[PDB]
């Protein structure tokens, strides 16, 4: 958060632990958006579960719609009520076979 | 000097008018150099038929 | 050009807010795995869910 | 040779690095918003080419597991997984082995590696360099009356770069009631 | 099958595959045939579907341009360097929003407790939670109908030639 | 007059080098700003300007006009 | 100071000179024509001999330019420009190299007061084009 | 023409030949192509007389070239012929107007026979709708004009060449075959005398191993290749015995994976080198081949035979034993020498015709393709041709063609003369010829054969220096592609008139004369010692015996621009070089007025460019009006032409035609009845006549600067006219239709004042920045809103009216009269395209007045940005009273070497004030009289040719004997200086100063559209950096450079705050804002998101990253 502070920058050799531990969930359908109705599709490679709400302080069924559910894990569709820049930040991964 | 000009037909500068061998943006330049010379205070106002 | 991502934005922030009510139910894995999940008071708790750890049910 | 070994043994033995790292299990997904998918002017979309490169990735793994349980001799089998490998090396790195996999109007897809590499990569273009606001150009006359520690601006660049500061002062003198008048003043381009 | 599942970026369900497939050919026989391009009522008249229908058939089998192409004359540019983020927040949009909201509460604050109290309350500007009539009025202890008229008597005052100019220009 | 004005020789006398009367005037300036800015508040933070200025005169001018007369000190801490 | 053709003054004693040394080269071309000599001995002969030419001609030149002409003020005061360009302009171009790096033993004996005739501008034209290219690809070795 | 406006020439040599047609490059080429009426008439006339004798078309060329088309089985073919052309559907106008593409149908006669019962089935096919080429030589593509250009490439055939080996200091020579559409072939004698024959650029292999493939034996190689040693040590150095046993290794080496079969190997190399299929070296090629190695064989039919491969090889051999001639076969003598890669007779010229023949030829393969992979799934004896061919790949491949290629390029149209040249222009690179970057310094020299086939001075000055060029004035392209240029042949040593057209290899076989030469008047030489070329360019003195050619007239050189330069001996070659290249950014100003002093070829190159229009048939002018000219001509009918007015060309410019003719005069065929953008009377005028004096003027024209005048401001002197064009279009969406409507959701009824009853703006009706042209809605759906501002709608009882505004305005610091708006709707009938509903775009014009910071230049590469603008009254003027317009600097004149400005000053003033010597018995007199220039009336214009212009010793003798003014004294001293007075302070200037007339041209480099400025503006997507260019408001770019010199400055704040704040730091740019505007502290800066969007680019290569604190613990970067 603040560039002060930052005093090394480590590399190394990134392990199975280290992959699925950045992850929040896997990416298991090769679809990406809906023809029709232009939104994301469950578990493609823009899924919401996944990546983060589309909509600032949204799910994607739609109950929850403000604010005020801030940080509450939607149970109809799984995501979180917070803000669409979380796009920018949160990783996959694909399980090999 | 004179300071405008409005024709019948005509809209802006860069049109031509109909029976005439000259477009308005060339014949500015020629009422351009018109040497007359007024005795009023006010706009005063010519017409050419 | 003109583009827009599919995403939509709200002049709102963090700052002076209520936030509403939220209970924790714990959930386990089959080797282990323990976590934590908020959600809404009013709210219906289904019986399964994925795994936060190893994502299996 | 031994050397050159060496220098190659030595860096695993010392270090908390494991050589078990080489060899892949679990491929990392970047999140979605630094390959977007836009929507131009018309309805007419656009991709980023790694859209490609993760669905031929997961296409090839998901017919892999199929095959796995259904039960399969081992020629296609065997194939299935050199499919996989390539589509992985094509993803990390296209064009260093074989031939580079291509799309439309048969030019080479941009992968991982081509992103940081070159005199057009993250590196040398955005790090190094970049875009700036508060800035102008324009063609240069000479001025013989100025001073050597003066120059001379027009009146249109300095009340575009001057923006922010002109509506606080002009807000300031009550020549504007607020910021939305005082903004619409600047723009329209009024006297005082 | 696999080809109709595993073609498109975006995907198309396997009827409207078959669809635009049979629209493509037949305005390709139809082309060759007649010498001539096909309008929008020919193929409609010839495949039996309202024009609507066949303008948005040949919408959907588009495919999505590449944001690497280039455009520099060098090899320099992208088609995606130019695209403009259009959420994108907006300085002085942002900085407007926050004066519009500081200047909202002053005006409020020339009003009586009561009415300043109420509208907030029912608006929500303080937590942003519209509470009902019967929340607002338990604080108070007025009844359901005092609420209804309290806050009319506040519209009406700041609907009027005497307070509106200072909101005016945010609208 | 302007951005001439005062001489950096004069400056350079009471200080050490360029890249300390350039942090030197920039806080001076910082204090002399966040002053002006909270002024409608009753507080008691921050002082100056300790010189005679104009309607709407630049922080940094004013600083640098202070540094030049010799009303400020230095410390390290 | 201004700038007039008038102003441009070629040396007077330039004819001369010139004529001299062209009686000289055509006697080695003759010499060409018997045999006696081979065609290494008959480029060098003229390479020098239209050297010493014109050196002569500019020492003439130099000799010869007042110290008030408007020309002579512009160089001498250092504000702009050098005594080879102001050789080329009133004296003698010189000798100019080929396609391939190598000098062409027939030089260019006018001035650009006097005018080229047309061989003469084709065989600049060479020089002129490879100096051009040199400096594009300086500016990104020198980047570099 | 016999019509031509009077301008005195002072040429003293009488040419033999006229200029040829300067467009006939490219509308020769497009009628071969077709077959037009016009190539049928060129190649009657051929026969009997000249060599235009090729008799085939290039689509009669294709169509008999590709068929027959016959199936395996051999029972059954189709074939094509007899090709047709008709009416084009379009005019050019509306096609320019309703952005259609020019063309005409073509349909081509196929048969389709059948091997059993004889069947037929002539009938015709529709094969598509070929462009075709207007009048002009542009083609009508999209409603844009495009111009492709000839592109120079290497000619096929065999080539020799030898290089020195750095280790050992022994030569090294090689050969290769290149033919067109096909494989290489390489021999090499390498530094050990070994022979290698690399196939297809394979590794490498021993010849001799070849040649037993190929079915010789060991004696027929000894018993020939026997006087030599590099052969003998190969065969003894081979180890290896039989046809069989030599092709089964040629075969293991090429094409490794298999234990081959002596058969596959034969079969392989068949259809490598031997198929016509697979290989076709064409006319050129033969031709060539038959040329160097003396070989005989017919031109018809080109395809590698084992007699041209030994021929090959026994002429590298004695090339490097060191024998210089030889008896090739079926031959007489033929000469053993290397050869170069540059010269022309080794570069070839591939003109329209050639590119759109290959395109075709390219989609005729995949047409056929599909026609025999469909004949055969069909049953036999139900088909006819309709359902075998497929056009839609043609048609894809001209299409592709046409858009999206470097050598159809947008037509350049800043004047008449940026037109032309855009034309005959010779472009090195491209598709199949050679890359910017990698070009070396040998191709971009001027080779001794440029000499009248290419212009030595015009060229590019940027990164394309030498890759493009100019054809000369009298290039013309032979059958083969290789340029010709016309020689006067010279016998006995008299120069008789027989023109001889001349290649390069013929021009270095004999010895040319020079152009200016002098001449006894009995067309014999009289000097006795003139300046010739020989064979390797070299120039050499010759006596008047052996000279056998001599050039039709000097300035055959150049190019046509650089042919309008006047003075041009007295020139560096750099400046004219930029003279040459920006004579063709010029504006068209809306006053034009010929050059006082010029050359000759104004009016050729402007009736020659095609912007003059000019009559058809003698006739006399019926009536006549600034919109049209109706002539009735004498055969019996009466034909109307129409003028463009107010037009708009593809830079922006104004295309304005005046009329010359009057009511009542008698015009002839070719005579001209109105102007274009930049001529004046039927001849090019690009800039004005300014009186112009050179001194140093307080240091307001300080280095290139210039100062102007206000009498070229109240005047309109350099004034012109620019418009632009707005588009805007309404489609559909998610939530309905978009709308073009007058009811914009929440505006002034006082914005939509101007417009009209459709919602877009009146025609007549002036705009400024912010105003909107066309008001446009667009629904944008449900929404939630803040409650801010629920409130205030509340507050204020306002409906959302659930939809936006997107109407048009004009863009930021633009202004304008409204010229004309046209619209398409969908449903009238208009070809919108897929999904638009409306269209509609408007035209805003401008006149533009010349102000600081717009560049002016001249003819001799004299450039500089006008910096002051000094009223009338304190300019210098003369004795007279009269102002000076323009001053210059004279310290730019001698550094630079272009002398030529001032001598085109003295001898403008001369023809300005105009002269009379008559009675002078002087020697400079003399030649004068003999010219008809005695007597020349004030104003009148001069000639000066190129190369045969006038001499100072006629302008020294002119400037005593000019006409003397009103006060009978002559201002300007025989010295050519004049005294001028001061405008401020009123003395005298202490010494005369030069005076007099030059032509400047505007440049078309307004400060107008250089300046641009941000302080905040869109952004981009991926990283969040300002956005870059000006079309939007974009960020000026800090590179590494500056970065390097803030760096060196030691000013770290400064590079923080840009590198920071201003580009990456998302969420520091709104706080910095809304500190400026609240008057407080700028915060501190962020962390760029390119550093974050780095971190997460490398995690996703399996990079294991992480940036840690002041003890070891990741930082997570939110
Ligand atoms: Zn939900």
């Amino acid at each position: 958060d603040d560039v002060n502070f930052f005093d090394e920058l480590r590399i190394g050799l990134a392990t199975a632990d280290d992959i699925r531990q950045w992850s929040h969930g896997e990416v298991k359908k090769p679809e990406t958006i809906n023809y029709r109705t232009l939104k994301p599709e469950k578990d493609g490679l823009f899924c919401e579960k996944i990546f983060g709400p589309t909509r600032d302080w949204e799910c994607y069924c739609g109950k929850y719609k403000r604010v005020r559910f801030k940080g509450i894990i939607c149970e109809r569709c799984g995501v979180e009520v917070t803000r669409a820049k979380v796009r920018r930040e949160r990783m996959g991964h694909i399980e090999l076979a | 000097a004179v300071t405008s000009i409005r024709i019948d037909g005509v809209l802006h500068e860069f049109t031509t008018v109909p029976g005439v061998k000259e477009d308005v943006t060339d014949l500015i330049l020629n009422i351009k150099q018109l040497v007359v010379s007024s005795e009023h205070d006010e706009p005063v106002v010519m017409y050419l038929r | 050009l003109r583009g827009t991502r599919l995403v939509v934005t709200s002049y709102e922030t963090d700052r002076g807010i209520d936030l509403a009510p939220r209970q924790a139910v714990e959930y386990a894995c089959e080797k282990g795995h323990r976590f934590e999940m908020p959600f809404s008071v009013e709210a219906e708790i289904p019986p399964e869910w994925e795994c936060k750890v190893c994502g299996i049910q | 040779r031994a050397l050159k070994r060496l220098k190659v043994v030595s860096a695993f033995l010392q270090t908390a690095n494991s050589p078990k790292g080489m060899v892949l299990d679990c491929v990392p997904v970047i999140p979605p918003d630094l390959r977007p998918m836009v929507q131009l002017d018309g309805g007419r979309f656009a991709t980023s080419d790694l859209n490609d490169l993760y669905r031929r990735v997961i296409n090839r793994n998901n017919r892999l597991k199929r095959l796995l349980d259904l039960g399969a001799p081992e020629i296609i089998v065997n194939n299935e997984k050199r499919m996989l490998q390539e589509a992985v090396d094509a993803l990390f790195d296209n064009g260093r082995r074989g031939r580079p996999v291509t799309g439309p109007g048969n030019r080479p897809l941009k992968s991982l590696s081509d992103m940081l590499k070159g005199k057009q990569g993250r590196f040398r273009q955005n790090l190094l360099g970049k875009r700036v606001d508060y800035s102008a150009r324009s063609v240069i006359v000479v001025g013989p009356q100025l001073k050597l520690h003066q120059c001379g601006l027009p009146k249109a660049m300095a009340l575009e770069l001057f923006k922010p500061f002109v509506m606080k002062r002009l807000v300031d003198l009550n020549h504007a009631q607020n910021i939305k008048s005082a903004k619409r003043m600047v723009e329209r381009g009024r006297t005082v | 099958r696999a080809m109709a599942d595993q073609a498109r970026t975006i995907r198309i369900p396997v009827h409207m595959v078959e669809v635009i497939n049979k629209l493509a050919r037949v305005q390709r026989q139809m082309l060759q045939d007649l010498g001539r391009e096909p309008t929008p009522e020919e193929l409609a008249k010839e495949l039996d579907m309202t024009p609507e229908k066949v303008i948005e058939v040949q919408k959907y089998g588009r495919e999505p341009i590449s944001l690497h192409t280039p455009l520099g004359e060098d090899g320099d540019s992208e088609f995606g360097d130019l695209i403009e983020d259009s959420e994108a927040v907006v300085p002085a949009d942002a900085v407007s929003f926050t004066l519009l909201q500081e200047q909202l509460h002053s005006v409020l604050d020339t009003l009586s407790e009561r009415e300043a109290g109420v509208v907030s309350m029912r608006f929500g500007l303080t937590d942003g939670q519209p509470k009902t009539l019967d929340e607002i009025g338990k604080v108070y202890g007025v009844t359901r109908e005092r609420i209804r008229q309290i806050e009319s008597k506040t519209m009406s005052k700041l609907r009027h030639p005497s307070r509106s100019q200072v909101l005016r220009d945010y609208l | 007059e302007g951005i001439i004005n005062p001489p950096i020789d004069e400056l350079l006398e009471a200080t050490d080098s360029k890249y300390s009367l350039v942090i030197y005037a920039a806080k001076r300036a910082r204090q002399i700003n966040a002053y002006y800015s909270q002024l409608g508040e009753g507080l008691l933070e921050y002082v100056g300007p300790l010189v005679d200025t104009h309607v709407h005169e630049k922080p940094l001018s004013i600083a640098l006009r202070e540094i030049n007369a010799g009303l400020l000190t230095s410390e390290a801490i | 100071v201004t700038v007039a053709i008038s102003d441009v003054v070629v040396p007077e004693a330039k004819k001369a000179i010139v004529k001299g040394y062209e009686e000289q080269d055509e006697k080695v071309q003759k010499q060409y024509e018997r045999g006696l000599i081979t065609k290494e001995e008959r480029t060098q002969e003229l390479i020098a001999i239209w050297t010493k030419a014109t050196n002569e001609v500019a020492e003439a030149m130099n000799a010869n330019f007042p110290k008030t002409n408007p020309i002579f003020m512009m160089v001498d005061s250092g504000a702009r420009g050098n005594m080879m360009q102001m050789r080329q302009i009133a004296g003698m171009r010189g000798l100019v190299s080929n396609a391939k790096n190598e000098t062409i033993p027939r030089p260019i004996k006018a001035s650009f007061r006097e005018g080229l005739t047309v061989l003469e501008y084709f065989i600049s034209t060479h020089g002129a084009r490879k100096g051009l290219a040199d400096t594009a690809l300086r500016t990104a070795d020198s980047g570099y | 023409a016999s019509t031509a406006p009077l301008r005195i020439s002072f040429a003293k040599i009488k040419e033999p030949l006229e200029v040829p047609n300067l467009l006939a490059l490219q509308t020769e080429s497009f009628d071969w192509l077709l077959g037009n009426a016009a190539w049928k008439a060129r190649v009657e006339a051929a026969l009997e007389s000249g060599q235009d004798v090729p008799t085939k078309s290039g689509l009669e060329e294709i169509f008999e070239e590709i068929s027959p088309i016959e199936d395996f089985s051999g029972s059954m073919s189709l074939t094509f012929r007899d090709h047709r052309f008709e009416p084009p559907k379009n005019s050019i106008d509306e096609c320019k107007d309703r952005d259609f593409t020019y063309g005409a149908p073509l349909f081509v006669t196929a048969e389709f026979t059948n091997n059993e019962t004889g069947e037929i089935k002539s009938q015709t096919v529709f094969m598509g709708d070929f462009p075709l080429m207007t009048n002009k030589g542009t083609f009508v593509i999209n409603g844009t004009e495009r111009v492709v250009v000839s592109q120079l490439v290497r000619s096929p055939g065999v080539y020799f060449d030898s290089s020195i080996d750095k280790t050992s200091d022994k030569d090294i020579f090689s050969a290769k075959i290149i033919p067109s559409r096909g494989a290489w072939l390489e021999m090499e004698i390498d530094k050990r005398d070994l022979v290698g024959v690399r196939i297809d650029r394979k590794r490498k292999q021993s010849v001799t191993v070849l040649l037993k493939a190929l079915g010789w034996t060991t004696e027929q190689i000894l018993q020939e290749f026997g006087e030599y040693e590099s052969m003998r040590a190969t065969l003894e150095k081979d180890h290896t015995q039989g046809q069989d046993d030599a092709l089964l290794d040629i075969y293991r080496k090429l094409r490794p994976g298999e234990p081959p079969t002596r058969e596959a190997a034969q079969t392989l190399l068949e259809n490598l080198y031997f198929n016509p299929k697979r290989y076709d070296l064409a006319k050129v090629g033969r031709y060539k081949v038959n040329k160097k190695l003396g070989a005989d064989e017919p031109l018809d039919a080109g395809v590698l035979t084992t007699d041209d491969v030994i021929a090959t090889i026994k002429y590298l051999v004695k090339l490097h034993a060191g024998e210089t001639e030889t008896i090739g076969e079926n031959g007489n003598e033929i000469v053993v020498e290397t050869d170069d890669i540059d010269h022309f007779g080794n570069r070839r010229l591939r003109n329209v015709g050639e590119l759109i023949q290959n395109q075709v030829r390219t989609g005729l393969a995949r047409m056929e393709r599909v026609v025999r992979e469909r004949m055969t799934t069909q049953d036999v004896e139900a088909i006819t041709p309709q359902t075998l061919i497929n056009i839609r790949p043609v048609v894809a491949s001209i299409k592709e063609f046409f858009g999206t290629s470097q050598l159809s390029q947008f037509m350049d149209q800043n004047n008449p003369l940026s037109g032309l040249t855009h034309k005959r222009r010779l472009s090195a690179l491209g598709p199949g010829g050679l890359s910017r970057e990698r070009a070396g310094f040998e191709v971009r020299d001027v080779h001794p054969s440029h000499y009248g086939r290419m212009c030595p001075i015009e060229t590019p000055e940027g990164p394309n220096i030498g890759l493009i060029g100019s054809l000369a004035s009298y290039g013309r392209v032979n059958a083969f592609g290789f340029i010709e240029t016309p020689y006067r042949k010279v016998v006995d040593g008299q120069v008789t008139d027989e023109v001889d057209y001349v290649t390069a290899d013929e021009e270095d076989r004999f010895v040319i004369a020079q152009a200016n030469a002098a001449l006894d008047e009995e067309l014999r030489f009289s000097e006795n010692r003139v300046l010739v070329r020989k064979r390797g360019g070299e120039v050499d003195y010759v006596e008047p015996s052996d000279v056998d050619y001599m050039d039709v007239s000097p300035r055959q050189m150049v190019s046509v621009a650089t042919a309008m330069i006047p003075f041009l001996e007295h020139d560096d070659a750099n400046r004219a070089l930029m003279g040459a290249n920006m004579m063709r950014q010029a504006v068209p100003l809306i006053k034009s007025e010929a050059p006082l002093v010029g050359t000759g070829m104004e009016y050729r190159c402007a009736t020659d460019a095609g912007d003059v229009l000019k009559a058809e048939k003698d006739g006399v002018v019926q009536e006549l009006s600034a919109d049209y000219i109706t002539v009735a001509n004498d055969d019996g009918t009466y034909i109307t032409y129409r003028l463009h007015k107010f037009s708009r060309s593809n830079q922006g410019t104004s295309v304005n035609q005046k009329v010359v003719v009057d009511e009542g005069d008698r015009v002839i065929e070719g005579q001209v009845l109105a102007d274009g953008p930049a001529t004046e009377d039927g001849e090019m005028a690009l800039g004005k006549n300014l009186l112009v004096a050179f001194m140093p003027w307080e240091g307001h024209n300080y280095e290139d600067a210039i100062i102007l005048s206000q009498r070229l401001v109240q005047d309109d002197v350099l004034s012109s006219i620019h418009i632009e064009e707005h588009e805007v279009d309404a489609r559909d969406t998610k939530l309905g239709p978009e709308e073009i409507t007058r009811d914009i959701p929440n505006v002034s009824e006082e914005v939509l004042a101007d417009l009209d009853e459709r919602g877009i703006i009146r025609i007549g009706a002036e705009v400024v920045a912010g105003d909107i042209l066309v008001g446009k809605v667009t629904p944008k759906g449900e929404t939630e809103l803040t409650p801010e501002e629920r409130l205030l709608r509340a507050i204020f009882g306002e409906k959302a009216r659930e939809v936006r505004d997107t109407s048009l305005k004009v863009p930021h610091g633009e202004i304008g009269k409204i010229i004309g708006v046209r619209v398409f709707d969908r449903e009238e009938g208009d070809e919108l395209p897929p999904g638009v509903n409306q269209l509609v775009r408007v035209y805003v014009a401008q006149k533009r007045k010349i102000t600081d910071g717009d560049k002016l230049a001249g003819r001799h590469g004299n450039k500089g940005v006008i910096s002051k603008i000094l009223p009338i009254e304190d300019m210098p003027f003369l004795e007279d009273g009269t102002p000076v317009d323009i001053i210059l600097n004279p310290l730019g004149v001698p550094s630079r070497m272009n002398p030529g400005q001032v001598l085109e000053i003295h001898l403008g003033w001369l023809a300005s004030r105009g002269w009379d010597v008559s009675g002078l018995a002087d020697e400079w007199a003399q030649r004068l009289q003999a010219i008809g220039a005695d007597k020349v009336a004030p104003g009148t214009n001069v000639a000066t040719p190129v190369f045969d212009g006038a001499r100072e010793d006629e302008l020294a003798g002119l400037l005593n004997h000019t006409i003397p003014n009103r006060d009978g004294e002559r201002m300007v001293l025989p010295t050519g200086k004049a005294r001028l007075f001061d405008g401020r302070s009123g003395e005298p200037f202490p010494d005369p100063i030069s005076v007099g007339y030059m032509y400047i041209l505007k440049l078309h480099h307004l400060v107008d559209d250089k300046l641009h400025a941000r302080s905040t503006g869109p952004y981009s997507m991926i990283t969040q950096q300002p956005l870059g260019g000006k079309a939007q408001f974009g960020g000026q770019r800090f590179g590494e450079m500056e970065v390097w010199a803030l760096e060196a400055y030691g000013a770290a704040y400064a590079l923080q705050e840009l590198l920071t704040i201003k580009s990456d730091d998302v969420t520091g740019r709104v706080k910095v804002y809304e500190a400026i505007v609240k008057g407080e502290n700028i915060p501190e800066p962020g962390i760029p998101e390119s550093f974050k969007v780095l971190i997460k680019e490398m995690q996703s290569l399996c990079l294991n990253v992480e940036v840690l604190s002041s003890d070891g613990m990741s930082i997570e970067m939110r």
